[PDB]
């Protein structure tokens, strides 16, 4: 299967609460640039014909590597929306 | 009742002019009733198929009359028996109407005779429709063969006797669907009525009287009777059929050749020298392998493809207009504006493909060019037209292409012009240009392939010939069969047209198993005994003893008790033989079978199923106007249809985002996809909406009647949902 | 310690049985089966590969005065067996004009430079009174099956490019017979058996198949990461 | 096509196909690369098919990386006829489908075709392969059973080395005292009297003969021929000398490979036995609940293997010979027509009415049917165990006894369009000659057979839209409702041979209870179950095993009958069946999942159905049975013509009349 | 009150999944002059209009699902410390 | 066709294990390729193994030794379990003594030490001897290759010694996928990839080079020609 879905829905209350917190994950892992990750230095994802996952090939497949350690935090209200967006695009550029 | 020629192959419009349905056009009966319409009744013996009904919605509905069946003065089916003298059978033959068919005792066609005699005292014999055991005295008729009970195709399984019912329909309705083979070839062990078939069909072409052959061309063939006659017969020289198939005749005969009347001058579409040949003979093995004949998937040496024997001949049909438009007339021609001179190179002057060229889709086929529309804008432009050099208006493409999908060689063209000497052109039609494109399709992965028993499949895999399994003598097995496809589907007869196909293999000769007075198992095995002391008394010969292998099979074959231990090797693979199994070695690993495996010949057939119609692949293309889901067109497939059952599936899942593309970013919402293509080459997420494209019509379409449809907050409140 | 007496016996070009023995236990499977997966596939040779026709300009077409279409002229073609006698050429164009009545046979084929048609009683087509053919076939050296559909090799603009079945290997058996030799029993006798077409003998082809199989050992050269 | 070699994981499906399906994709990334230096060169690179460079299709494959295609087959009947599975590219043109998920599909392959869909968005593809991916559901919604569990070949593969061969014993070779026996026996072993593997009582002579320290060196003893793998011999694995087949201790090592705790591996598999389809479901679930999901996957790929692998090279195949008629058919015939021609004369002498000989017919041949059956497998367990036809029919691979009596044995009564069967039997298997007539009478019953195959495809999910049209509102919203109400499953049934006790049959106590809520803690064996635990399976189990001493009747578990929270259900009144064994997650479409799982066996239902739609259509039955409105006393009438109950208490009393054939039910 | 299946669906309190029956015109014209308003409760209803599906995903219960990487979650800490005036 | 010379990228850990990877190759060498040589690897390769033991009073294979825990089997399935190597191609047996009293666990170590031969594996669980427990052996190493049972060699050294089982090919499994690799526009290439597990006296990748050198040099032997012809 997946690597560690078992730890993965173990995380969560909802088994579809995995599944929006890894889309919301890889949307702004895409958007916000790709330099939004909290796992980058050494092992991460990697592919073939070179080894070049560490830009951007999947970032669905990226959020699962990065949930699947306890570097972010996942939750109904956490911070209010609007100046969540502002401080994202604000603290990191490539636009 | 009306309906085009299911001409697939001779027995498949055989078959089909002699149909009978039950939905007459005077609204006899419809698809709603059925259930003691359908069923088999008594009658229908030796008047009506019980096995050639096809499957799904039409079961018992549209059924085909028996071989001997026949339809007298009036309306009525009647079948052939022949009366029998107190006990003694007569050379006279009455056809018998149903309702008088129960008026007499009718004796079973397998019932033992000496010359004229009733043998056994105790008789099979039917009164008016009960099993009815009886004494030779009290027989009054009795069938004439057991050939009469079904129709011509289910009349074509050699051990039909061997074969469940179910999927003896399936054998019978797949003969139909058979697609006519280049290298084509009739059946190892035939029933009998494969010469009949191909006379009765006007496939071939017989001698008319006795006589010599005088020219033969690939064209037609002429040949000089007895009476004098001179006859010049022409061939049908590559006709396409009705659906696709290549429908031709080749000449089997050579000029200074003497002839019988009735004897054969060419064969037919699918005549293999004057038999049916609706497939061909392969060497079966039949065990699993690595998972590739699973279900009923079928596994292929890449030799078949080599001596490109599962090849088949298709033409397809292109055809265009110069109709005549407001705009002003439209014109085959090669000048088409906006062309590269590289996309015109096989056109000929006058702007049709050229004969024997390879057009690939996206090709031009005729060349048409039309005025540009939206009119003859007479209050300047007529002006214009005296003015600047007259005929200077402007004209676009509008030309035939090959579709997605392909084509293949264009072979033939035909051109009805205007001064029309014999043509219906409708009203407005100026002109109509036809091109006929061939292609030799080989078997390839995915293509469906059958038997006469029933057993449908797949090809799932093509090894090559170094991989595969082989015998003690370098040959390979050609197909590969999974036995799994047996038991559930009760169709022995496929496995005795091996073990009789394995001994017709070594000793030259194909066999004639009519239907139910067929080969009994000590006539095969005898057969199969005359075979091995050529299979492996050559071996002997040559020099060469039994394998380290063989042995190691033979200790097995005696612990799994099929060979009786203590005797030779020799006499134990002759015993091993005669059950129709053999040492085969897997011919990856060199490595003996670890048991012993049957092979042989059967007989296995191309279906009218293969992967050209059948593969479709949308990214993008035509939408339509009033609906704007999608559709296929210049080079663009359709796409698939998302039913409401597709809707639940995904409602039963988590895939809210899933399904909501599926029904607004795919084909409907405008706006939706517009945004989701371009920010897919962007490299960004797709959104979604927005408001969705079924939720502003539905409030506009509901507004249009004169009903005030809000769009609430969560308190009640109001909300623009038209975005400004 | 053995050295295993490596028997041969020919007959003609066509068979020829290669008997090494005595080998260990189960060697018969372990030498005679890699060889033969590889005397079926990599061994290479000649085959034809384009045909072109007086006035034909399509595989499916008729011939004035031949018996057999364009597809069973070609069907018969790909039967042709011819030798290169100089493994310089890469290439042949064979030429065949005949006329009037007459078993065109693969021999009736105009003589090349260095070209030995091993097929000669092939028959090709059967020409009529006033029958016209003429062709030019080309062969061409090659590996393994190549479809018409994979190389697409046409001269003229009417040529029709022909499947190619190049190995010359027809069929290719290995028997593993138990020898006694001296002190034990269930020793190998290794004797495989070879047919070929005549392009190249069978001695000529297992050369070539130990040799591929020896260069495919020296693949495990040097590792890596 | 079939696509053994894939990956549960994973499906393959054309280049062409894969390129257009991800066109606009891909230009992205030739755009990426230095492949085009923007979209609208790249649209012109890809628009015939001979072009596609190398590097074009290093693209492809890159884009695809990690995302997810969904795969459809036409009736889609439950949730799981759409799975999500990662594309790979293949030559040819046919979409190539894993074995193990021809079951959810009721798929095989003689032309059926499938579609493929690409999600889109971020979201669309994380919920198709967070729970759409196949190697996920794994057990299907409508029974906890595991779906995704071996087919075909699979099983009929890990049979065949998992089993045991019995020999000649000519002699009572009686090792279990005599040390004699030790070396004596094997002298006649190593003379011509005792086979390797027969009944010694403690041992077979193979037990003793051959003894393997490692299972590395049992295999590499089998490497070189010396012992099968369905031989029996010692091994030591796990500090225990065990006595066993190498086959069976190499699945062991399979199970053992593909989920690295060897520990467990050993402890939830049975080597005592076979392996048959029952076991392997049972394993498949087993290793879910106890060591994962992904675990699962890989041990359900590696079962697909070693299964497929050892089914071709252990050689079984059908000819005419393997299907035996045993000796007892002309036996069991011969009486059978002695006994026929009794019943022929006392009907002849007037003491068999013209009913009672055909209902004695009838009785002769049912049950010389099926003596012969019982017959064949007799002959087949006893002189042919690995016989093809048995090994298919007693594994999960392929074969109904029903259907292997009509190989070797006969096919049995027919029947006519009617209903009344006929009198003569079909005295012919079909591995000999059936007759004309035989086949002619046998026809009359098959066509009957299709024809109701087709009368239900004609309307597939018409069961599940009335039940999609009840329930689509129906989700899973709240944790719990504070309802305090339940439902009482009952273990036992009363009135079925007199009004007495009954356990109720295991998988129906089974099918009541796995995966609820319990209502209440119920103490029963040194065991507080306690209120508001998800019984789990073995949890399951114990109450049977406790209501079998009679400890309890009733269970009080949390029910959606009896949920409160309104527009849904909750969790916990809702059972424990997500696709996974765990609790329900808040969300779960439920409705329509329990409308499919109901509606998709409907199409297994003959017509039975018109019953399912009579009971979800509260309706009026036909053979309508009166209730009582009154809880009192019976009391019957003898009345010439119709007969009354009177139901009486101390209070009040009510007659209900009675019509002469309606037969009653209290004393 | 016991009503089959039949009933049963065809009895709800949303027009819009009622207008998904055979008679379209009762149920609009019904629902029209009451003024009645369809909460968008269930799944049919929710589809005909082309808006999200109230399950899996669309539950509410799981929509509003808010990550955040811990650099910039101590980035909003620092949101209402400039809170202070002066 | 050459310049797609496969990569021969080799994973190893140690002595016991290592997975060789060898691609891409031309359709259907994968098996070609692999199955000759792990017939050969579980064979031919050469190395040592206990071909047969004495016991000080013991007398059949079968016994119970008094102040010994194992049975006389579990002491030789030990036996079997014991790799040594010989140092120096003049040794073609060696008889190794073990004697030991009183309650100890006598490892492979407590065998006496002899002059060219190193036990690979001194820490083995040879027995466990009791209270009063004497135990005095000697077996015998010899050089073979392959397995080999007991009846088949029949080993002796005293009228009381038991042959064993020979486990001589220092080759515990080997197994190897051929998969399917594409190579821009083929997808059917094989890449064929082994897996070899050995006792420690040599190395996986040392076993694999022996075995491919004995294949390289059997096909030396199509090099002495003879003549014969067959017909009858
Ligand atoms: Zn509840």
């Amino acid at each position: 299967a997946e690597p560690g879905i078992d730890k993965l829905f173990g995380m969560v209350d909802s088994k579809y609460r995995l599944t929006v917190v890894v889309a919301k994950r890889a949307q702004q892992l895409l958007r916000h640039g790709f330099k939004n990750t909290v796992l980058e230095p050494e092992e991460r994802p990697k592919m073939q014909t070179l080894e070049g996952l560490f830009d951007d090939p999947n970032a669905v497949t990226w959020a699962m590597k990065e949930l699947l350690t306890g570097r972010l935090v996942f939750g109904e209200n956490l911070v209010p929306e609007d100046r969540l967006q502002k401080e994202m695009e604000r603290l990191y550029p490539v636009e | 009742l009306s309906q085009f020629k299911d001409e697939t192959n001779p027995l498949s419009s055989l078959r089909h002019k002699r149909r009978i349905s039950a939905l007459g056009p005077g609204g006899l009966t419809r698809e709603r009733a059925g259930f003691d319409v359908r069923d088999v009744h008594r009658t229908h013996y030796g008047r009506i198929c019980p096995v050639e009904t096809p499957e799904g919605a039409n079961i018992g509905l549209i059924t085909s009359l028996a071989a001997y069946a026949r339809v007298d003065e009036l309306g009525f089916i009647r079948t052939p028996y022949r009366r029998v003298v107190g006990g003694v059978v007569t050379d006279e033959v009455v056809y018998m109407t149903a309702t008088e068919e129960d008026r007499y005792t009718i004796a079973q066609a397998n019932t033992p005779l000496e010359g004229n005699r009733i043998a056994a005292e105790r008789v099979v014999a039917r009164r008016k429709g009960e099993p009815v055991i009886v004494s030779p005295e009290e027989v009054e008729f009795m069938d004439v063969s057991p050939k009469q009970v079904f129709s011509v195709n289910t009349n074509l399984i050699p051990f039909l006797e061997h074969d469940d019912a179910n999927r003896a329909l399936m054998g019978s309705n797949m003969q139909t669907q058979a697609v006519p083979l280049i290298r084509a070839q009739a059946p190892v062990v035939m029933t009998g009525l494969e010469e009949r078939v191909v006379r009765d069909s006007l496939a071939a072409l017989y001698a008319e009287e006795d006589g010599e052959v005088a020219k033969v061309d690939g064209n037609r063939i002429v040949v000089r009777y007895e009476d004098g006659r001179l006859v010049e017969y022409p061939l049908r020289r590559f006709y396409r059929s009705n659906q696709g198939t290549a429908l031709d005749q080749r000449p089997r005969v050579v000029v200074g050749q003497r002839v019988r009347k009735g004897d054969l001058l060419a064969d037919g579409p699918a005549s293999e020298n004057g038999f049916l040949a609706l497939g061909q003979n392969v060497l079966v093995a039949i065990m699993p392998f690595d998972g590739y004949n699973f279900e009923d998937a079928i596994v292929i040496s890449e030799e078949l493809l080599k001596r490109d024997f599962y090849t088949s001949i298709h033409i397809e049909r292109y055809e265009i207009e110069a109709r005549d438009t407001k705009l002003g007339p439209e014109r085959i021609t090669r000048d088409i504006p906006h062309l590269s001179e590289a996309a015109l190179r096989d056109l000929d002057e006058e702007g049709v493909v050229r004969i024997g060229a390879e057009v690939k889709p996206g090709d031009i086929l005729v060349g048409r060019t039309s005025f540009k529309g939206e009119s003859e804008p007479t209050p300047e432009e007529r002006l214009l037209r005296s003015i600047f050099g007259e005929k200077a208006r402007d004209v676009k493409d509008t030309s035939l292409r090959v579709p997605p999908g392909e084509g293949g060689i264009v072979v033939r063209t035909v051109r009805l012009r205007r001064g029309d000497p014999g043509v219906e052109l409708k009203p407005g039609v100026r002109e109509v240009v036809r091109v006929y494109v061939a292609q030799k399709r080989k078997l390839q992965v995915g293509d469906k392939l059958a038997n006469r028993h029933g057993n449908k499949g797949v090809v799932a895999k093509i090894l090559p010939v170094e991989d595969m399994p082989h015998l003690p003598d370098g040959t390979p097995v050609d197909v590969i069969l999974n036995p799994l496809g047996v038991p559930s589907r009760m169709n022995l007869g496929q496995i005795l047209e091996t073990h009789l196909g394995l001994a017709g293999y070594f000793l030259g000769q194909r066999y004639i198993s009519p239907i139910f007075d067929g080969a009994k198992e000590p006539e095969i095995k005898e057969l199969l005994a005359q075979a091995f002391e050529v299979y492996f008394g050559k071996r002997k010969g040559e020099g060469f003893g039994v394998d380290k292998r063989e042995v190691e099979v033979l200790r097995r074959a005696e612990k799994l008790g099929l060979v009786t231990p203590g005797k030779t090797p020799e006499e134990q693979l002759k015993e091993l033989f005669l059950q129709g199994k053999v040492v085969l070695y897997d011919g990856r690993t060199g490595e003996p079978i670890e048991g012993p495996i049957v092979v042989g010949q059967m007989f296995i057939m191309k279906l009218y199923h293969m992967v050209e119609d059948k593969m479709h692949a949308r990214s993008t293309g035509p939408y339509s106007l009033i609906t704007q889901q999608p559709l296929g067109g210049k080079a663009q497939f359709g796409g698939q249809r998302f039913g409401e059952m597709e809707v639940w599936a995904l409602e039963a899942y988590g895939a809210a985002h899933t399904l909501q593309e599926m029904l607004t970013l795919k084909s409907d919402d405008i706006e939706g996809r517009n945004a989701a293509y371009e920010a897919i080459i962007k490299g960004e997420d797709v959104p979604e909406p927005s408001v969705p494209e079924s939720f502003r019509v539905l409030v506009k379409e509901l507004q249009a009647l004169a009903l005030d449809v809000q769009t609430l907050d969560e308190k009640d409140n109001p909300v623009d949902i038209f975005e400004g | 310690l053995k050295a295993p007496v490596f028997t041969v016996r020919t007959q003609g070009r066509e068979y020829g049985e290669f008997v090494l023995e005595p080998l260990e236990r189960g060697f018969g499977v372990t030498l005679g089966n890699p060889l033969r997966r590889i005397l079926l596939s990599s061994i290479p040779g000649t085959a034809v590969t384009s045909v072109y026709i007086e006035d034909v300009l399509h595989e499916f077409s008729t011939i004035p005065g031949v018996k057999e279409d364009v597809v069973e002229i070609i069907l018969n073609l790909k039967e042709l067996v011819v030798r290169f006698l100089n493994p310089s050429l890469q290439t042949v164009t064979l030429l065949l004009k005949a006329e009037g009545p007459k078993e065109v046979k693969a021999r009736d084929f105009l003589p090349v430079a260095d070209v030995e048609i091993m097929n000669p009683d092939l028959h090709i087509a059967t020409l009529e009174e006033g029958g016209r053919l003429n062709m030019e076939v080309r062969v061409d050296r090659g590996v393994g099956y190549v479809p018409a559909e994979k190389h697409g090799i046409k001269d003229r603009i009417n040529a029709i490019p022909v499947d190619a079945v190049f190995s010359p290997v027809r069929r290719v058996a290995f028997q593993v017979e138990d020898t006694r030799l001296g002190q034990r029993t269930d020793l190998d006798k290794l004797t495989l058996r070879i047919w070929t077409d005549g392009s190249v003998t069978p001695l000529e082809a297992l050369n070539q198949a130990v040799e591929i199989l020896r260069e495919h050992l020296t693949y495990f050269s040097n590792p890596q990461a | 096509v079939v696509g053994p070699q894939l990956k549960l994981h994973q499906c393959g499906l054309p280049k062409r196909m894969a390129l257009e399906l991800f066109k606009p994709f891909l230009l992205k990334k030739m755009e990426e690369k230095g492949i085009a230096p923007n979209v609208k060169a790249a649209r012109r690179m890809l628009e015939r098919q001979r072009d596609i460079k190398d590097e074009v299709w290093d693209a492809l494959e890159e884009v695809i990386h990690g995302k997810v295609v969904l795969l459809n087959r036409a009736p889609t009947l439950h949730r799981l006829g759409i799975q999500a599975f990662q594309p790979v590219l293949v030559e040819g043109q046919s979409i190539q489908l894993h074995p193990l998920v021809c079951e959810a599909f009721n798929a095989d392959f003689d032309g059926d075709q499938m579609a493929v869909h690409v999600p889109l968005s971020s979201f669309a593809q994380a919920e198709a392969r967070i729970q759409m991916l196949s190697a996920h559901n794994l057990l299907s919604p409508a029974s906890g059973e595991p779906l995704a569990k071996p087919s075909r070949d699979i099983i009929l593969g890990l049979y065949y080395i998992t089993q045991v061969r019995k020999e000649k014993k000519g002699a009572g070779l009686e090792f279990a005292t005599p040390e004699e026996a030790l070396a004596a026996h094997e002298r006649g072993e190593v003379a011509l009297n005792a086979p390797i593997k027969v009944a010694g009582r403690e041992t077979s002579v193979g037990r003793l003969k051959y003894v393997f320290a490692n299972p590395d060196e049992a295999l590499l003893a089998v490497a070189h021929g010396i012992v099968d793998l369905q031989d029996v011999v010692t091994v030591r694995y796990m500090g225990k000398r065990l006595e066993t087949s190498p086959g069976r201790i190499l699945f062991a090592r399979i199970v053992a490979e593909a989920v690295e705790d060897e520990k467990v591996a050993w402890e939830l598999i049975q080597l005592d036995v076979p392996q048959e389809k029952n076991s392997l479901k049972d394993l498949v679930y087993q290793a879910f609940l106890r060591l994962g999901m992904e675990k699962t996957a890989r041990l359900l790929d590696a079962l697909k293997y070693y299964g497929f692998t050892f089914s071709t090279t252990s050689g079984i195949t059908i000819g005419i010979d393997d299907a035996v008629i045993p000796e007892e058919k002309k036996q069991y015939l011969e009486e059978a027509d002695r006994k026929l021609l009794q019943i022929e004369q006392a009907y002849e002498m007037g003491f068999l009415t013209d009913r009672e000989r055909y209902d004695q017919i009838l009785q002769l041949w049912t049950e010389t049917t099926e003596k012969v059956t019982q017959a064949v497998f007799k002959n087949f367990e006893e002189n042919y165990p690995f016989n093809p036809l048995y090994v298919m029919a007693q594994s999960g691979a392929r074969g109904n006894p029903q259907q292997i009596r009509q190989l070797c044995g006969l096919r049995g009564l027919m029947q006519k369009p009617s209903g009344e069967t006929f009198e003569v039997p079909v005295r012919s298997s079909f591995r000999e000659g059936l007759t004309v007539l035989e086949y002619f009478i046998s026809s009359h019953g098959a066509r009957k057979g299709g024809a109701d195959t087709a009368l239900r495809t004609a309307d597939s999910g018409y069961l599940t839209r009335k039940l999609v049209d009840v329930t689509h509102e129906i989700v899973v919203r709240e944790a719990d409702c504070g309802t305090t109400n339940y439902i009482s499953v009952p273990l036992f049934q009363p009135d079925e041979v007199t009004r007495s006790l009954r356990l109720r049959k295991r998988a129906d106590i089974e099918a009541g209870l796995y995966g609820r809520v319990l209502a209440r803690e119920v103490e029963v064996l040194g065991v507080r179950l306690e209120e508001g635990r998800y019984l789990s399976m073995d949890d399951v189990h114990l109450l049977i095993k406790a209501a079998e001493a009679g400890e309890i009747q009733e269970v009080p578990v949390r029910s959606p009958l009896t949920c409160q929270t309104r527009y849904g259900v909750c969790q916990k009144c809702y059972g424990y069946d997500l696709s996974m064994a765990r609790p329900v997650s808040i969300g779960e479409a439920v409705g329509i999942v329990a409308a499919q799982s109901i509606g998709e066996p409907g199409t297994q239902l003959t017509m039975g159905l018109p019953r399912v739609i009579e009971l979800f259509e509260a309706r009026r039955p036909k053979a309508k049975a009166v209730i009582s409105e009154i809880d009192g006393v019976v009391r019957i009438e003898e009345t010439e013509e119709k007969l009354s109950v009177f139901v009486e208490s101390e209070g009040f009393s009510k007659e209900y009349k009675l019509p002469k054939e309606a037969r009653l039910l209290v004393k | 009150l016991l009503m089959g299946v039949t009933k049963s669906a065809l009895s709800t309190k949303s027009w819009l999944s009622a207008a998904s029956f055979q008679n379209t015109t009762h149920v609009l014209t019904e629902a029209a002059i009451a003024g009645k308003k369809d909460e968008l409760i269930g799944l049919k209803e929710n589809v005909i209009l082309g808006r999200l599906i109230p399950a899996g995903t669309g539950s509410d219960f799981v929509r509003f699902t808010q990550v955040v990487d811990q650099k910039t979650l101590k980035a909003i800490e620092e949101a209402r410390k400039e809170a202070v005036e002066a």
